[PDB]
RNA sequence: CCGAGGGUAGGGCCCGUGACUGGGGCGAAGUCGUAACAAGGUAGCUGUACCGGAAGGUGCGGCUGGAU
RNA sequence: UGGGAGAGGGUGGUGGAAUUCCCGGAGUAGCGGUGAAAUGCGCAGAUACCGGGAGGAACGCCGAUGGCGAAGGCAGCCACCUGGUCCACCCGUGACGCUGAGGCGCGAAAGCGUGGGGAGCAAACCGGAUUAGAUACCCGGGUAGUCCACGCCCUAAACG
RNA sequence: CGAUGUCGGCUCGUCGCAUCCUGGGGCUGAAGAAGGUCCCAAGGGUUGGGCUGUUCGCCCAUUAAAGCGGCACGCGAGCUG
RNA sequence: GAAUGCCGGCAUGAGUAACGAUAAAGAGGGUGAGAAUCCCUCUCGCCGUAAGCCCAAGGGUUCCUACGCAAUGGUCGUCAGCGUAGGGUUAGGCGGGACCUAAGGUGAAGCCGAAAGGCGUAGCCGAAGGGCAGCCGGUUAAUAUUCCGGCCCUUCCCGCAGGUGCGAUGGGGGGACGCUCUAGGCUAGGGGGACCGGAGCCAUGGACGAGCCCGGCCAGAAGCGCAGGGUGGGAGGUAGGCAAAUCCGCCUCCCAACAAGCUCUGCGUGGUGGGGAAGCCCGGGUGACAACCCCCCGAAGCCAGGGAGCCAAGAAAAGCCUCUAAGCACAACCUGCGGGAACCCGUACCGCAAACCGACACAGGUGGGCGGGUGCAAGAGCACUCAGGCGCGCGGGAGAACCCUCGCCAAGGAACUCUGCAAGUUGGCCCCGUAACUUCGGGAGAAGGGGUGCUCCCUGGGGUGAUGAGCCCCGGGGAGCCGCAGUGAACAGGCUCUGGCGACUGUUUACCAAAAACACAGCUCUCUGCGAACUCGUAAGAGGAGGUAUAGGGAGCGACGCUUGCCCGGUGCCGGAAGGUCAAGGGGAGGGGUGCAAGCCCCGAACCGAAGCCCCGGUGAACGGCGGCCGUAACUAUAACGGUCCUAAGGUAGCGAAAUUCCUUGUCGGGUAAGUUCCGACCUGCACGAAAAGCGUAACGACCGGAGCGCUGUCUCGGCGAGGGACCCGGUGAAAUUGAACUGGCCGUGAAGAUGCGGCCUACCCGUGGCAGGACGAAAAGACCCCGUGGAGCUUUACUGCAGCC
RNA sequence: GAGCUAGCCCUGGCCAGGGUGAAGCUGGGGUGAGACCCAGUGGAGGCCCGAACCGGUGGGGGAUGCAAACCCCUCGGAUGA
């Protein structure tokens, strides 16, 4: 049956996207955190 | 008035429709229209705030004039009536000697081709528009307005139409549609005549579908809900109401009176609505 | 081929009968009241409507086949 | 052809008396109701009285033993639309008449449907009284209904 | 109670005997026939239906008879639900 | 040494289950160390509204080639979507951007919020919507509307000619719109041809034929033709379109009107450029100077912004045209022609799937377009088949139980069972015929029947065309033929009577409930006079609604019919300017502390003093409630009647052993041989009853009872058969579970159900196919139950508080 | 976190074929005029049969599955809420 990830570029960097996350105050404690952490990326990476 | 239709299926039994007969023109003046931002119900906040909202027929709004004291003394002729799908009322096309192109709400027995007029020094004829201060006591009235230049408030739907009781100063005693008995300022515009399409209420939707085409979604009772959701929630099998009759947010729905108390217009309300 | 009739299926009319049920008629001396006949003690009758243990009552309209 | 009388019918407009409510005034200890009362209303100011307003229904005198209509029925006043009818002249058509099974239409009140409207009245219903009882008569309330439109119902001591 | 699946049916049996039938018998208020009652006896047998989830029971039609009970109210790592 | 401990390793089950749709394979020839598995050939089978083809998501090199086989591949592997390397994606016209706007988002102005932030007009962003210029063929191992060829076209810049009051983010037109039905003419696509082109073919009894087999086109500017769309012309006035306006709107007059003209598309033709089969020989060459024509069918596509009808009344903005404004009229724009200029990103490949979403090369999920032929009434249904694609990445055998899916069955025909569960039966079309009841539509495909193929003859009507032939489409009658059977295969209702519930079509517990539950039109109560009530929000602001009592909120009830009775004492709600109580505050009789005093300071009685509550009323489609005992009739029985106690009032109509009846399988009647169910009655209704509606109701129902006919393997009662498994052999090879085990029966005993203790009895060692009685077998630290001063959801006249309201 | 699911908003798209035959309209009859009746035309509907598509009724299978909801047979809707 239909399985929950519906892959979609746009709704991806729409949602989680480096743009979507600095327009919050929550946005940007993620990018905060995980440059913190040392995460290899910040964001869900999208093709586009 | 109001057509049936024969049992050729459960619906079509008791659906009624309207006769149209007054209608004479079937598309809208393209300059008097603009597409409605059908809302669903919901808020900019995004929140349902009016529930059981959406999914009716697409419809464009035309643009009325419930002023009509902006053209004082420019006759204008009826050119048109239409249908209008964002009330319940029928809408004349007036077109002014001036060249503009008006719409009004139809009163009862506007005849296309006649002539109509707003101002003082207007006959107190069906369709012409005068401050109140100015209609003959006992003349039918509609779409009044509640204060002087704010537009037309009061009876507007089908059928609908004021009455002047007498007058008392500035002030002019109106028998609402409701019954009340209110006060309303002379030199506030209203319309002689009553609001056509009066056959309105006779209506019979007939189906749940025609009540899904008029953008009205499935209404749930609180009976039928849980207690999380409503007052009237929950019970094993059915339950009377078992406390007085409530809304979904707690307030009583059965008597309870709800208008604000030390409100500032009550000095202008003579005597609450009939029956 | 037609053809008595036999068979399958579905209708219509009539008759008998049926737990139970509806009123009707009749029945020397039952129970409740007293509606009508006198102005019958609320003039009567009436079509209708609603009500009431029961006769009845009441409303609306009609009739005199109503006493003074 | 010329005339006449009429609550004949339909549509709309409109006039006063009265009842009820509501506002204002003035006023006080009761009012109302009956056979007599009680219920009821009334010092939270009723009743009685004056002014103001709202609304509905019915039209006093004229009015009669009267008039009109086929019957049921019809009554303030006005306008429009419209039926029947009588009389005079003796002008026209020349038996074109009578009745009438079916049919069609009209048909008081009550009643029904859908809207309105709702003052007074009042089935139901409530209360007071009476009474052995009183699901009655009498009294205080009171809802349909009574009124309008449209559609039904088609009954009658629809009787001379 | 860090789980012993809980009615009944179906299937499959097996056992006890306080024996329903069939075999043997005493007493009879046993003429015969057919019964009653008790004793010995568990080898075998002990029907098909209507009703109800039903066990049981009532009923139909039979029968030599239409027995009672145990096996975790036998049997759900066998089925049913 | 134990923590269902943690991490890791390795065992057991076990050479066991399985190896992922039962669409299916066989041989020959290659390659290679090695082949059921790779390549080629022939045969066989499967999909063909797909299991073919083309797009869009998503994926991201998986594409092509060479060289490889450790691992990945459920076996194998020489192969591969795998490893290594190299190669491959070309655009002014296709898509997106340099254009437009939609919801929404963001947001100069502005508003709001402790902060963070929330709003918000214009503007901006935002697409699979609007707008916009490329068609056919060829070429590569791999790209092509992109390269090449042919023939077209767009925009920008500059120039030239002609023309004009030019000029816009401003005005105006237009763009610009729904649903159903639908006309004419075309095109796509398709069928046929005795005509045209073609390498061949004559088999096995016949055919050298009007034979068989194959093909008989595509694109194309101007022009022309056919079919459509769009569109009045002129003048005068003018106060509206937030400046102006010669435009648009309004008025008047003349002219033209169902045309025409002008204009725009579609289609046909069209200079020209392409394509071109079977077969044969080795993707190619020949076929070939290929031919390229006639008839018919024909869209849902095109003309298109067509027409008609209907109500639920159907985006915006730009491009475009027009109007003028500043400014400019040596400019500028329009038209034509010419030269120049024309950027960025996508382009491989998979794409109903082995490349996407499902941990897998996973029987699941995934939007748009094309989807041929024949027949079956139609069709995208069904069977077969084209193009094209596949045989599903373990195989070989065997022919046990048993399981799955499937076929048949004597006699009986529901006897099966909770239940006809299941499976039979019926089944399409044409025609005949069709009941109660009914809201007059229905019920209805009721029920029940007859027909159905092929041949020959005669004949009616339509379409095309020419009125004819031919082709195609509906039919009518007559005579025959064959079989068990003619919708001969495949797809395609079993029916009836009667109850309950719900009117109905709908909706629901994604993943155990589809229902009688929810919704529903409709009825009633109630709130709301508009800055409405109500809702969300601290707010601003939203929704309500650009609505206005024929409207909007809330509640119940639930089409329709006939109806909905009595109780207002209690709770609620509504009304009540009196009275009572009542907080802060006003008041300050009278006190108190302190100081020498002036004073400073504290307490404080009466009295005035809101809502609320008390109090007086109203109110049931508001919460709710609607009695007991005893007696009484000329047979008995029963009690119309009476007595009395209580209540706010004592359940009315209707209905009743009911989805409600405990006793209960009530009693009686019906149906049956037999009926705890069913149906119909009765009424001592444990414990119906009137909008938590009462009683009915045609029609509807994958709802739930009961009955009957039909027909059956459900059953008496089982038998045989088929295939996929199970079994054997080769390859690969899990799992839960597991204290260790050298793991028998009985009768006992034991913590009360013993392989393990006692006594007896029985038993050589080890397997394989099977069955499930036990190992209190496995699984999940019992959901039940209790306990815990553990938790959570829910309620209220529990407590306390907060929002909100007063 | 609404790429699952639920509702709403915007913009698109999809629903083979067949059946039934409402209003209206036309003609005719009827009448004082009507109502109305008859035929034809017409093509209405939360109308009917049935693919796609949307579902998920009953049964069987599956249950360390092909699958953490699947498969087969059967069944509901299919111009509409
Ligand atoms: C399909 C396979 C699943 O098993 C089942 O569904 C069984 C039918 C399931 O039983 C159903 C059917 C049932 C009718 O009983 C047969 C019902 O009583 C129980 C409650 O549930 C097992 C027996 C059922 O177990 C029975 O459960 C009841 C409660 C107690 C029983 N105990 C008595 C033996 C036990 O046998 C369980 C609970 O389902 C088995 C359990 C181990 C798992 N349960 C589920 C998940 O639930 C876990 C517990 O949280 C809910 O999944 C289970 C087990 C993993 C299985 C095995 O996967
Ligand atoms: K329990
Ligand atoms: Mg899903
Ligand atoms: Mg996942
Ligand atoms: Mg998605
Ligand atoms: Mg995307
Ligand atoms: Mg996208
Ligand atoms: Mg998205
Ligand atoms: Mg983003
Ligand atoms: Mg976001
Ligand atoms: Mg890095
Ligand atoms: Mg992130
Ligand atoms: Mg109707
Ligand atoms: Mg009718
Ligand atoms: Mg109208
Ligand atoms: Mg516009
Ligand atoms: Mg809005
Ligand atoms: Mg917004
Ligand atoms: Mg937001
Ligand atoms: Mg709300
Ligand atoms: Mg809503
Ligand atoms: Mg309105
Ligand atoms: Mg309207
Ligand atoms: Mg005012
Ligand atoms: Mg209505
Ligand atoms: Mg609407
Ligand atoms: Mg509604
Ligand atoms: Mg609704
Ligand atoms: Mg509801
Ligand atoms: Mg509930
Ligand atoms: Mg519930
Ligand atoms: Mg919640
Ligand atoms: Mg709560
Ligand atoms: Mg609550
Ligand atoms: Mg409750
Ligand atoms: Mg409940
Ligand atoms: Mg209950
Ligand atoms: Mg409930
Ligand atoms: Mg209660
Ligand atoms: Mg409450
Ligand atoms: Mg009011
Ligand atoms: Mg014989
Ligand atoms: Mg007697
Ligand atoms: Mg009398
Ligand atoms: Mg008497
Ligand atoms: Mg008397
Ligand atoms: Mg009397
Ligand atoms: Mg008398
Ligand atoms: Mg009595
Ligand atoms: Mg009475
Ligand atoms: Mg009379
Ligand atoms: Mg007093
Ligand atoms: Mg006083
Ligand atoms: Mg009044
Ligand atoms: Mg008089
Ligand atoms: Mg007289
Ligand atoms: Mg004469
Ligand atoms: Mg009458
Ligand atoms: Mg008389
Ligand atoms: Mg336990
Ligand atoms: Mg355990
Ligand atoms: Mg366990
Ligand atoms: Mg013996
Ligand atoms: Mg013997
Ligand atoms: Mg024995
Ligand atoms: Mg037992
Ligand atoms: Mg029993
Ligand atoms: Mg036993
Ligand atoms: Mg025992
Ligand atoms: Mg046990
Ligand atoms: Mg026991
Ligand atoms: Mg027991
Ligand atoms: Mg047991
Ligand atoms: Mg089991
Ligand atoms: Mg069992
Ligand atoms: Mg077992
Ligand atoms: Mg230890
Ligand atoms: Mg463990
Ligand atoms: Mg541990
Ligand atoms: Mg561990
Ligand atoms: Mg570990
Ligand atoms: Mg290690
Ligand atoms: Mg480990
Ligand atoms: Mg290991
Ligand atoms: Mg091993
Ligand atoms: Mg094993
Ligand atoms: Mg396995
Ligand atoms: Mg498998
Ligand atoms: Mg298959
Ligand atoms: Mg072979
Ligand atoms: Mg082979
Ligand atoms: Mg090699
Ligand atoms: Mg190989
Ligand atoms: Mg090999
Ligand atoms: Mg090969
Ligand atoms: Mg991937
Ligand atoms: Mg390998
Ligand atoms: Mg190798
Ligand atoms: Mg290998
Ligand atoms: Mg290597
Ligand atoms: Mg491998
Ligand atoms: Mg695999
Ligand atoms: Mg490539
Ligand atoms: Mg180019
Ligand atoms: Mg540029
Ligand atoms: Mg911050
Ligand atoms: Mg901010
Ligand atoms: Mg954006
Ligand atoms: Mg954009
Ligand atoms: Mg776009
Ligand atoms: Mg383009
Ligand atoms: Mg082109
Ligand atoms: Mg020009
Ligand atoms: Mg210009
Ligand atoms: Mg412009
Ligand atoms: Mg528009
Ligand atoms: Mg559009
Ligand atoms: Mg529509
Ligand atoms: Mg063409
Ligand atoms: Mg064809
Ligand atoms: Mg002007
Ligand atoms: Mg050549
Ligand atoms: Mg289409
Ligand atoms: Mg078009
Ligand atoms: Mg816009
Ligand atoms: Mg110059
Ligand atoms: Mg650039
Ligand atoms: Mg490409
Ligand atoms: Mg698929
Ligand atoms: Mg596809
Ligand atoms: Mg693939
Ligand atoms: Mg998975
Ligand atoms: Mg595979
Ligand atoms: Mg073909
Ligand atoms: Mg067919
Ligand atoms: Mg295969
Ligand atoms: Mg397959
Ligand atoms: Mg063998
Ligand atoms: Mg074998
Ligand atoms: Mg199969
Ligand atoms: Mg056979
Ligand atoms: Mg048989
Ligand atoms: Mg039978
Ligand atoms: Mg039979
Ligand atoms: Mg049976
Ligand atoms: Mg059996
Ligand atoms: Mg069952
Ligand atoms: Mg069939
Ligand atoms: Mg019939
Ligand atoms: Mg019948
Ligand atoms: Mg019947
Ligand atoms: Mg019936
Ligand atoms: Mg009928
Ligand atoms: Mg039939
Ligand atoms: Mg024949
Ligand atoms: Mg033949
Ligand atoms: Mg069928
Ligand atoms: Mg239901
Ligand atoms: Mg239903
Ligand atoms: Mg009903
Ligand atoms: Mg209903
Ligand atoms: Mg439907
Ligand atoms: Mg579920
Ligand atoms: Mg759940
Ligand atoms: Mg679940
Ligand atoms: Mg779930
Ligand atoms: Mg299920
Ligand atoms: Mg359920
Ligand atoms: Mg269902
Ligand atoms: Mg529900
Ligand atoms: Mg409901
Ligand atoms: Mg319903
Ligand atoms: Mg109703
Ligand atoms: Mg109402
Ligand atoms: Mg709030
Ligand atoms: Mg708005
Ligand atoms: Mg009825
Ligand atoms: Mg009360
Ligand atoms: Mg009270
Ligand atoms: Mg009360
Ligand atoms: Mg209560
Ligand atoms: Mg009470
Ligand atoms: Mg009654
Ligand atoms: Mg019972
Ligand atoms: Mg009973
Ligand atoms: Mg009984
Ligand atoms: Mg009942
Ligand atoms: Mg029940
Ligand atoms: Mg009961
Ligand atoms: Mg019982
Ligand atoms: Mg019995
Ligand atoms: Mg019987
Ligand atoms: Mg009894
Ligand atoms: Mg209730
Ligand atoms: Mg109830
Ligand atoms: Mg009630
Ligand atoms: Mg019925
Ligand atoms: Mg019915
Ligand atoms: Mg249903
Ligand atoms: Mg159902
Ligand atoms: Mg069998
Ligand atoms: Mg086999
Ligand atoms: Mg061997
Ligand atoms: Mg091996
Ligand atoms: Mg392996
Ligand atoms: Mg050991
Ligand atoms: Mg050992
Ligand atoms: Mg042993
Ligand atoms: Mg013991
Ligand atoms: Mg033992
Ligand atoms: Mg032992
Ligand atoms: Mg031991
Ligand atoms: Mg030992
Ligand atoms: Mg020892
Ligand atoms: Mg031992
Ligand atoms: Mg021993
Ligand atoms: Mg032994
Ligand atoms: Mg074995
Ligand atoms: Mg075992
Ligand atoms: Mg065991
Ligand atoms: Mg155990
Ligand atoms: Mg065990
Ligand atoms: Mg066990
Ligand atoms: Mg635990
Ligand atoms: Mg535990
Ligand atoms: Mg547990
Ligand atoms: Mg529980
Ligand atoms: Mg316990
Ligand atoms: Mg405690
Ligand atoms: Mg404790
Ligand atoms: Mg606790
Ligand atoms: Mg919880
Ligand atoms: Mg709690
Ligand atoms: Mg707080
Ligand atoms: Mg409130
Ligand atoms: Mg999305
Ligand atoms: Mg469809
Ligand atoms: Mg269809
Ligand atoms: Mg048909
Ligand atoms: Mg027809
Ligand atoms: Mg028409
Ligand atoms: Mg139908
Ligand atoms: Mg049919
Ligand atoms: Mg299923
Ligand atoms: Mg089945
Ligand atoms: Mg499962
Ligand atoms: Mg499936
Ligand atoms: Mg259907």
């Amino acid at each position: 049956m239909k399985r929950t990830w519906q892959p979609n570029r746009r709704k991806r960097a729409k949602t989680h996207g480096f743009r979507a996350r600095m327009r919050t105050p929550g946005g940007r404690k993620v990018l905060k955190r995980r440059r913190q952490k040392g995460r290899w990326r910040l964001t869900p990476a999208v093709r586009k | 008035a109001v057509k049936k239709f024969k049992p050729y299926t459960p619906s079509r039994r008791f659906m009624t429709v309207a006769d149209f007969s007054e209608i004479t023109k079937t598309e809208p003046e393209k300059s008097l229209v603009k597409p409605l931002k059908k809302t669903g119900g919901r808020n900019n906040q995004g929140r349902i705030t009016v529930r059981f909202r959406g999914g009716g027929h697409k419809r464009l709004y035309r643009i009325i004039d419930f002023k009509r004291w902006d053209k004082v003394g420019i006759p204008a002729k009826v050119a048109a009536i239409e249908y209008d799908p964002n009330r319940s009322a029928r809408i004349a096309l007036l077109h002014y000697v001036d060249g503009e192109k008006r719409y009004i709400i139809a009163p009862d027995g506007l005849q296309v081709g006649q002539q109509v007029v707003a101002g003082p020094d207007a006959p107190i004829q069906v369709g012409n528009a005068l401050p109140l201060r100015f209609i003959p006591v006992g003349t039918v009235v509609h779409a009044v307005e509640l204060e002087p230049k704010k537009g037309a408030k009061l009876a507007r739907a089908a059928g609908t139409s004021a009455q002047i009781q007498g007058r008392e100063g500035d002030y002019v005693i109106l028998r609402l549609p409701s019954g009340e008995l209110r006060k309303v300022h002379g030199e506030c515009y209203a319309t002689v005549g009553a609001v056509g399409n009066a056959d309105h209420k006779n209506i019979v939707l007939g189906k749940a579908g025609r009540s899904r085409w008029l953008g009205r979604r499935p209404h749930v009772r609180g009976a039928a809900m849980n207690p999380v959701d409503h007052p009237h929630g929950g019970g094993e099998g059915r339950a009377p109401r078992g406390r007085p009759p409530a809304s979904p947010w707690g307030w009583q729905t059965k008597g309870l009176k709800t208008r604000k108390r030390r409100k500032p217009s009550s000095r202008f309300i003579i005597a609450r609505r009939k029956k």
